[PDB]
RNA sequence: CCCGCAGAAGAAGCACCGGCUAACUCCGUGCCAGCAGCCGCGGUAAUACGGAGGGUGCAAGCGUUAAUCGGAAUUACUGGGCGUAAAGCGCACGCAGGCGGUUUGUUAAGUCAGAUGUGAAAUCCCCGGGCUCAACCUGGGAACUGCAUCUGAUACUGGCAA
RNA sequence: UAGCUAGUAGGUGGGGUAACGGCUCACCUAGGCGACGAUCCCUAGCUGGUCUGAGAGGAUGACCAGCCACACUGGAACUGA
């Protein structure tokens, strides 16, 4: 029910920096991101266009850890939300709640802030909450309680969160360690790097 | 034999517009004499004119633009074969609104725009785009 | 194409006909052999096919592919056909599924060992 | 229909049979057809792995 | 930018006295993102030379077109020889959905929200063709308020 | 005799009543009238589920209906609570 | 107002009573045509008076027969 | 449900990789063994067979079979055809049926509009609420495109009269 | 699968039912149904709904709920609201 495998086979199977290892360190020097995973990694593929959407897709799952039963049900729902279902396909993502704790930066990744929203790190509202896809609303105060409060792991992770892009969709405080989920997160808000129309393409074939 | 003059009267604009005929001529009756009003308040023709006495037949005034013509497809809907009655929020759109249906609604015929607006459908005699 | 015509006569949904009659809408059914054996494919191919005249529970007598290399059948055993034509064989609507009753799954195999009945290998 | 010979065959194994389709020799339980391996017309026009071209 | 998308290179023969003479056809489309479409068929004996005199043909003979944001002004249908196209606007935020070379044309015409379908036959030059009618016979909200002598509103009214 | 009784729906070990008029000799979750309300036993705090439509009760009662002793008890307490 | 069904008189021939075509003008459900379907009703036609050929106004009521659970109740357009 | 303990500790498979269709090389075998949904592959350099390495997809599942709808506009009402691709009866008359030039009046049947009763509840959809989230449960709505009655409109179709 | 039906179709009167009624008997009438498919043959529990589909449709009707039928097979009444 997660990948737990090698993260950069994945993010150079992308050609792209998904943020999934860390950013204490360049990527370029972790490993090639030009290349492809495996054996045949320096012939380059054509790609045909149902290979150029489902690399699409397959991107934007990598990156948020999603798998594809919880990720067509995120279309489901994003198409039934009113509205742009790509741009509703992305703040369903991005209102999950351990995309939330790594975007807050108690984490240093997706993964990191999944393991710790999943091992009963995290309150939102005053109350432990266990599961990493809950939806987070806007005005949630989601905070880290005090049985976890003194780890040193959130502590570089809220530096080198300072050093990445702050969002402007939550507030973060870092002397309680906690933060305010502002607004509902629009396209022009997260990264504008990613063609969501790739993947309402994909999935309405 | 000649059951439909209403598919008639729009098959006669739509030769002449496809043969650039300036004005086309048919036998006239109310019903073509309301759809040609209706069809000149949209803006569709030029003008009309009944001429004869106990005889009488309708001019109409074919419309053309900068290189071509005006009504660019006009299509008969409620054939004798199979007539078609709408309610009022079954009134389709025609082009997405840019184009008109004609319905005879029970008080008048009158475009699909305006039956919508009064609030009473009728029977959809023609397409008109 | 009237619709006067087609009130008079209406559109006929056209054919509902199945390729594997002798497994009576159910998945799989089990038969006892009635005669291995080896048969020959059609033009372009020319190999040597195994497989076998089995009497289904249903009482159909049919023939079924076996798939994999060598097998274990002979008389009087019982097999679990399965469903799905072999092409180039004249007549063989059928398949065993290896690893059933009475049919034992492919030696010394590896690679896509489920549809072979192959358990897997306890290194 | 069933052949001629075949009725002759049938009508001769009734009356007083000798069954000559035992005499007759057994084929092998291949095919015995000519081989032949592909003619350069055949092999250049197989359009074999359909690599779409550049 | 006029950007530019192959559909389909194809293998066309003709037999001669000694055998059989291959060379290939391709067929591109070259649009510029804000209605101007065009398509071009170039044939050569290499591909390479087929695909430079497709994109030539192609860069020439574009038509314009008038849409919407991403989107078209009315559901159209466009026919030719094979190919019997129905195109029609969606809301916004679907992409477009069409099949194969239209998705190609609506992809460089700079249509981004479209349900559209193909009838009859679908081979490529024929359904290039049926879309870039439909496109070209495609009116707009103020082309046929100068048609019909009014205004857009007046027509929306 | 037409009794006003909880119909048992909901999931496994959270149930919830609706509170409801049929037959007394249909089945539970069966056949009924009409449904004149609901009570969620194990519902929340202030954000409360138990409601009676007393106009529609009291025609019934006054039609002849006979309240079972749960309902007949919420009617109790949402009359002395409401 | 009552509920009453106007139809035409096949036939007449029993004793007392009448069978009568009643024309319904229906859409079809599924190619949309108004198509003619037509109703047969053994009709009590009380006094024996109804002819063949003509037009009557006719309610339902109490079961008469084993059929014919309908009745006249005035006449219409008399036959020629 | 909460709290405490020990330790990374007890917990990853399944199919596929010729095209359709995402992802390729080597070794074995040599129209054999075998694969196959379709086209088809195997005759000594097989990206199609069997294994290995690598990869791709899904994941406590994954594949195969069975059955259904879709794609199939391939029974076409929406939404197809009929010179030559399948398809105008050899030709005509004509009953039942289907359709009906034009004007006025009437009726208001078809048609349209409003109301009323009904269209069980659940399911479906919308806005909420409760289970840590979700599934699930649930409040209120909309919906049930229908039928019947009443009151209107009467352009168009029908009935009637000229 | 093109003809089917003599309690068959209707009437009058006796009976009978909680209740109308060929429900049933006597008499009279000769009808009644059917090309808008009677009759006969095969198959099937029906619906709210479920699946699919852009919809129109198509396939289906397991769980849940409304209705019907049955209770080893064939028949019959008793008791009782």
């Amino acid at each position: 029910a997660r990948y737990l495998g090698p993260k950069l086979k994945l993010s150079r199977r992308e050609g792209t920096d998904l943020f999934l290892k860390s950013g204490v360190r360049a990527i370029d020097t972790k490993c090639k991101i030009e290349q492809a995973p495996g054996q045949h990694g320096a012939r380059k593929p054509r790609l045909s266009d149902y290979g150029v959407q489902l690399r699409e897709k397959q991107k934007v799952r990598r990156i948020y850890g999603v798998l594809e039963r919880q990720f067509r049900n995120y279309y489901k729902e994003a198409a039934r939300l009113k509205g742009n279902t790509g741009e509703n396909l992305l703040a369903l993502l991005e209102g999950r709640l351990d995309n939330v704790v790594y975007r807050m930066g108690f984490g240093a990744t997706r993964a990191e802030a999944r393991q710790l929203v999943s091992h009963k790190a995290i309150m939102v509202n005053g109350r432990v909450v266990n599961i990493a896809s809950y939806q987070v609303s806007p005005n949630d105060v989601v905070s880290i309680r005090e049985k976890a409060k003194k780890q040193s792991r959130v502590k570089a992770a809220l530096e080198l969160a300072e050093q990445r892009e702050k969002p402007t969709w939550l507030e973060v405080d870092a002397g309680k360690m906690e933060g305010t989920f502002k607004r509902k997160p629009e396209r022009s808000d997260l990264s504008a790097d990613i063609n969501e129309h790739l993947i309402v393409e994909l999935y309405s074939k | 034999s000649m059951q439909d003059p209403i598919a008639d009267m729009l098959t006669r604009i739509r030769n002449g517009q496809a043969a650039n005929k300036a004005a086309v001529t048919m036998p006239s009756s109310k019903l073509k004499v309301a759809i040609a009003n209706v069809l000149k308040e949209e803006g569709f023709i030029e003008d009309f004119k009944v001429e004869g006495d106990t005889k009488p037949e309708l001019e109409l005034t074919l419309k053309y633009f900068q290189g071509k013509a005006v009504v660019e497809s006009i299509q008969r809907v409620s054939r004798p074969g199979l007539r078609i009655y709408k309610r009022k929020d079954e009134l389709p759109k025609v082009m997405a609104g840019l184009g008109i249906a004609v319905v005879s609604t029970s008080k008048g015929v009158m475009t699909d725009r305006a039956a919508r607006q009064a609030g009473l459908g009728g029977e959809i005699i023609c397409y008109v785009a | 194409a009237t619709v006067n015509q087609l009130v008079r006569k209406p559109r006929a949904r056209k054919v509902a006909k199945s390729n594997v009659p002798a497994l009576e809408a159910c998945p799989q059914k089990r038969g006892v052999c009635t005669r291995v054996y080896t048969t020959t494919p059609k033009k372009p191919n020319s190999a040597l096919r195994k497989v076998c005249r089995v009497r289904l529970t249903n009482g159909f007598e049919v023939t079924s592919y076996i798939g994999g290399e060598g097998h274990n059948l002979q008389e009087h055993s019982v097999i679990l056909i399965r469903g799905g034509r072999v092409k180039d064989l004249p007549g063989v609507r059928y398949h065993t599924v290896r690893g059933a009753l009475d049919c034992s799954g492919v030696k010394d195999r590896k690679q896509a060992r489920s549809k072979y009945g192959v358990k897997r290998p306890k290194a | 229909a069933k052949s001629q010979a075949k009725k002759k065959r049938g009508h001769r194994l009734r009356n007083g049979g000798r069954d000559v389709l035992l005499s007759r020799g057994s084929t092998p339980s291949f095919s015995t057809h000519g081989r032949m391996t592909k003619s350069k017309k055949e092999i250049l026009n197989k359009r074999k792995h359909k690599n779409p071209y550049d | 930018e006029l950007q530019e998308k192959l559909i389909a290179v194809n293998r066309v023969s003709k037999t001669v006295k000694g055998g059989r003479i291959f060379s290939f056809t391709a067929l591109t489309v070259v649009g510029d993102g804000n209605g101007r479409v065009g398509f071009g068929y170039g044939k050569a004996r290499e591909v390479p030379a087929a695909i430079q005199k497709a994109m030539e043909k192609a860069r020439r003979n574009m038509i314009n077109v008038a849409l919407n944001n991403g989107t078209l002004q009315h559901p159209v249908k466009g026919v030719h020889t094979g190919s019997r196209v129905f195109m029609q606007p969606a809301s916004e935020g679907t992409g477009i959905i069409a099949g194969g070379a239209m998705r190609a044309v609506l992809e460089v015409a700079g249509v981004h929200n479209v349900l559209a379908k193909a009838y009859g036959s679908t081979n490529p030059i024929n359904v290039v063709r049926a879309t870039i009618d439909g496109l070209e016979n495609m009116n707009s909200p103020e082309m046929v308020a100068a048609k019909r002598g009014k205004s857009v509103e007046e027509i929306l009214g | 005799m037409v009794t006003i009784r909880l119909a048992r729906h909901g999931a496994k070990k959270r149930p919830f009543y609706q509170v409801v008029v049929a037959d007394s000799r249909n089945a539970r979750n069966g056949r009924f009238i009409e449904r004149v309300g609901f009570f969620n036993p194990i519902a929340s705090e202030k954000e409360e589920g138990t409601r009676l439509d007393l106009d529609r009760i009291a025609h019934w009662v006054g039609q002849g209906a006979t309240i079972s002793d749960r309902v007949a008890a919420l009617i109790k307490e949402v009359n002395k609570a409401a | 107002k009552i509920r009453t069904l106007q139809g035409r008189v096949v036939s007449d021939k029993m004793e007392k009573s009448i069978v009568v075509a009643i024309e319904r003008f229906v859409k079809h459900p599924i190619y949309g045509k108004f198509i003619k379907r037509t109703t047969k009703l053994h009709v009590h036609d009380e006094n024996n008076e109804c002819g063949i050929g003509d037009v009557v106004e006719i309610r339902e009521c109490r079961p008469l027969s084993k059929t014919k659970s309908w009745t006249l109740v005035r006449v219409v357009e008399k036959a020629v």
